């Protein structure tokens, strides 16, 4: 098929074309972002993790904007954590996120992988350590507050 | 299909945000739009007992596509059985193509056939049945089926409680433990044929 | 000891029917990779 | 060609060997070849990058790294030397390529090289007769088999190639058609299909409509209203009282008397004629152009929708597409199922050549603004010859014995023709289908001589066993 092999060639054609020949959407910020990664990635045999932070320096853009609360040994931060959330939380650690919600529930997500959503009440047990119970990796607050 | 206590759905977006809203906006997401993020997955969250650790994982339609299996084995894996939902027709074609579907990769060992909507059609749907057990024992512990209910004052002689105390009754551990046995020694093989390789060169 | 030297005679004729047919196997066998060549031939 | 690749591979060259160690030849088809020419070193990494690119060279056995890219160029051009599959198709598969690399290099030295011999009708028949020899020896060593063998090689011996060829009615057909037979038929208002076949009897078979297709074209007599008209004039030599079925005359000497009129009534003409050109299996469909459109064009179209193994549409040197005519050509390139039909810029006289060419270039770029996206590649799916049929016909016993045959073109046409009998994908396609029979029936043979092995074998082992027992039985 001659006809076929015409339309493999504009297969082809096509498929270089969108992958290597594309201005993005651009006249602002959000792309010409785009623009200077795929400058930074055409033959500069640029590591797998620098392509995959080029892509989540992209994804920031339209995404949470993250603020973080830096306590000090315990400067009562916990106290204002509460206060932002109305409703109050609680020996330390796990990295906690607050989220925006219509409810007050908590995500356990563990470092198995496998994940829970449950009650806001249940954060401190997932807080503290057990021996034999899968160890959660983050914990996700999600909580009806403006400002989240 | 995860379990929870209430009705959740979790959006997951394909730049990695998610929201956790109710399962009644679940239309909202499918349906795509111009501007609003394009959705990575859809996540279910119910108080229904089975998907406590067995979840469950919705495919894409076979649409008269040879590689469609394969892509979606790339797109997505780790899958220790599955529930091939057929209507009637049982013809070669089914035949042949879930046999290249399958192929231990996606249903293998333990995995149901579920023939659907015996109400539209019995003698013919016993001839069916007949010609599913001769032509597809492919797939394992039987090939099931019917569907009605939610209304119906019977839900019932829908088999459904067939194919759920089938869903009950899978041993997850052996099926976990033959999958990971599975994928070990495909590794294997493929590290092998690298070896080999350089053996030859 | 009579049964088997006339069960020898008939594997006399069957030995030389096996070895008929083994002939023509190789027969075949060669075809096939003519075939094959013709094949690459086309294109 | 070392400096070709040192042009092309500017300092990532390798130490390669300058020859196609090709194993296979059919590996990989033209646009395939074309794409891997196009990897230049300015490309390369891109290429290599791109999925779709590794996935083809992966279906044609290669690597992505830079020595086998270059093994593979050195290759497919040894192969457009020796065994000669490209033509100038592969250039075109370039030129359309080039979209994305201008590999103008490459491009020149396949148009600037000396070919090869070429030989493909006589490579044809070695192929058949090869077959023809191992089906031979297939049906040697079964019977039900050997009736089999006998039915295929009766079905691809002399086997239907049907031309359909048709054009609108001034560019002309009968004029062309006459002067590739090297002699005269039938013809030098309108219409009525023409079929030249091959046939022992030299018959003119006429089939005139049916009652419904009458019916169907008095019906659109209403709505046409020139097909009105033309019907008012007919029917007043009633030949009408042409009815329910059946008319099937069988012979004739030519009789011109149906260009009075009644060819209107007249649907198909089915000649089985002697003419070397026919003697070799070949058949014609000539079909109608321009009216009594109502059921004539719905069987010309079915004409060339049924078997048609190739098509040559016909346009007069100084036609204006003829919009008709464009809109047929826009149909054929859209059908991909055509897979690289033919035109003919007939009366190549009266012309000069190189602005002949300039028509070409119009045409084909009507046929782009006809087909706006990369479809308008679609148009290279078009071959283009110019011949003028006067001076071949003339040739022959005419006024210009003086050999005006070529520098006409019909001597060209004429050798298209006859590699459209091994180049042409229909032959090609013909023998693949006959090398699988082939396969297959080998197979069968195969389960049957090896099943006899098979019962030996279990009978050998039986004996074994009773003279086991007897054993048993002697020491019990």
């Amino acid at each position: 098929g001659s006809h076929m092999q015409i339309n493999l060639l504009n297969d082809f054609i096509k498929a270089y074309e969108n992958t290597y020949s594309v201005s993005f959407d651009d006249s602002f910020k959000g792309r010409i972002q785009e623009l200077c990664k795929e400058l930074n990635e055409p033959f500069m045999h640029a590591s797998y993790a620098l392509e995959n932070e080029l892509k989540e320096l992209v994804f920031s853009l339209d995404k949470n904007v993250n603020i973080a609360i830096i306590g000090q040994f315990s400067s009562g931060k916990s106290s204002l954590l509460n206060l932002i959330l109305g409703r109050d939380c609680l020996v330390t650690f796990k990295p906690t996120f607050l989220r925006y919600a219509k409810e007050y529930f908590l995500r356990v997500e563990f470092e198995d992988g496998s994940d829970i959503i449950t009650n806001i009440e249940k954060l401190a047990f997932y807080t503290d350590q057990r021996n034999e119970v899968k160890q959660a990796k983050s914990l996700h607050i999600f909580a009806p507050i403006p400002l989240l | 299909l995860r379990y929870a206590k209430e009705y959740f759905l979790r959006v997951e977006f394909e730049d990695g945000s998610d929201i956790i809203t109710n399962i009644e906006k679940l239309a909202f997401y499918t349906d795509q739009r111009n501007e609003v993020k394009q959705a990575k997955s859809l996540h279910i969250f119910a108080p229904i007992p089975l998907l406590e650790k067995i979840t469950l994982v919705d495919t894409p339609g076979l649409n008269a596509n040879e590689n469609d299996t394969l892509t979606t084995l790339d797109e997505l894996k780790n899958i220790h059985g599955a529930i091939w939902l057929s209507l009637i027709d049982n013809a070669g074609k089914k035949s042949e193509e879930d046999a290249i579907k399958a192929n231990l990769e996606l249903l293998g060992e333990n995995s149901i056939c579920v023939l659907n909507q015996k109400d539209k059609l019995e003698l013919d749907n016993v001839l069916n049945y007949a010609k599913s057990v001769f032509l597809k024992y492919f797939n394992e512990l039987i090939a099931i089926s019917c569907k009605e209910a939610k209304d119906e004052q019977s839900y019932e002689k829908s088999n459904f409680q067939s194919l759920l105390d089938f869903l009950t009754q899978l041993d997850t551990t052996v099926l976990k433990e033959k999958f990971v046995k599975r994928k070990i020694l495909n590794l294997c093989e493929i590290l092998e044929d690298e070896n080999q390789l350089f053996v030859g060169i | 000891e009579k049964v088997l030297q006339s069960l020898k005679n008939q594997d006399a004729n069957i030995l030389n029917s096996f070895e008929e047919n083994l002939e023509k196997i190789e027969k075949l066998k060669q075809l096939e990779m003519g075939l094959l060549n013709a094949d690459k031939l086309h294109h | 060609m070392k400096e070709l690749f040192q042009k092309i591979w500017q300092n990532e060259l390798q130490f390669l060997n300058f020859d196609a160690k090709f194993q296979d030849k059919s590996k990989l088809d033209t646009a395939e070849c074309a794409i891997i020419l196009s990897v230049n070193k300015d490309n390369y990494e891109r290429y290599f990058l791109l999925k779709e690119f590794q996935e083809l060279c992966k279906k044609i056995d290669l690597r992505v790294d830079i020595f086998s890219m270059q093994n593979a160029q050195i290759c497919i051009l040894n192969l457009f030397k020796s065994g000669f599959i490209s033509k100038q198709d592969l250039l075109k598969a370039l030129k359309i390529l080039e979209k994305i690399s201008k590999n103008t290099e490459i491009f020149d030295f396949i148009l600037q090289e000396k070919v090869q011999s070429i030989d493909q009708k006589a490579l044809f028949q070695n192929d058949f007769k090869e077959l023809n020899t191992i089906n031979l020896e297939l049906q040697k060593l079964d019977e039900n088999l050997k009736s089999r063998l006998q039915k295929t090689l009766e079905k691809f011996q002399n086997l239907e190639f049907n031309i359909a060829i048709t054009g609108v009615m001034n560019a002309g057909k009968s004029s062309l058609l006459n002067a590739l037979l090297k002699e005269d038929f039938l013809g030098v208002e309108t219409a009525n299909l023409t079929v030249l076949s091959y046939g022992k009897s030299e018959e003119a078979k006429i089939y005139f409509w049916d009652k419904k297709e009458w019916q169907n074209i008095l019906e659109s007599s209403h709505f046409n209203a020139d097909l009105k008209e033309f019907i008012d004039k007919l029917d007043k030599s009633v030949n009408i009282e042409p009815l329910i079925q059946n008319i099937a005359l069988c012979e004739l000497k030519n009789f011109s008397s149906a260009k009075n009129k009644i060819s209107a009534l007249i649907k198909k003409i089915e000649i089985k004629s002697h003419l070397e050109f026919l003697k070799n299996n070949i058949s014609i469909v000539d079909t109608p152009g321009l009216d009594d459109v109502v059921v004539q064009r719905e069987i010309v179209t079915n004409e060339y929708l049924r078997e048609s193994d190739f098509l040559i549409h016909l346009m007069n040197a100084s036609q204006s597409l003829t919009q008709k005519d464009a809109d047929f050509l826009v149909h054929c390139l859209l059908n991909s199922r055509l897979s690289k039909f033919l035109i003919v810029l007939t009366k190549a006289d009266l012309l000069s050549k190189k602005d002949l060419e300039e028509v070409i270039v119009y045409t084909k770029e009507s046929l782009k603004s006809r087909l706006v996206d990369l479809d308008e590649n679609l148009v290279e799916k078009i071959d283009f010859l110019c011949v003028s049929a006067k001076m071949a016909s003339d040739f022959y016993k005419g006024l210009a014995s003086k050999e005006s045959l070529q520098k006409s073109g019909m001597q060209e046409f004429e050798n298209y023709l006859f590699n459209e009998l091994y180049a042409g994908e229909k032959s090609k396609i013909a023998l693949r289908a006959y090398k699988k029979e082939l396969h297959l029936e080998l197979k069968n043979i195969l389960s049957e001589y090896e099943m006899q092995n098979r019962l030996i074998k279990e009978n050998k082992q039986g004996v074994s066993e009773e003279n086991q027992k007897l054993l048993l039985e002697l020491q019990k």
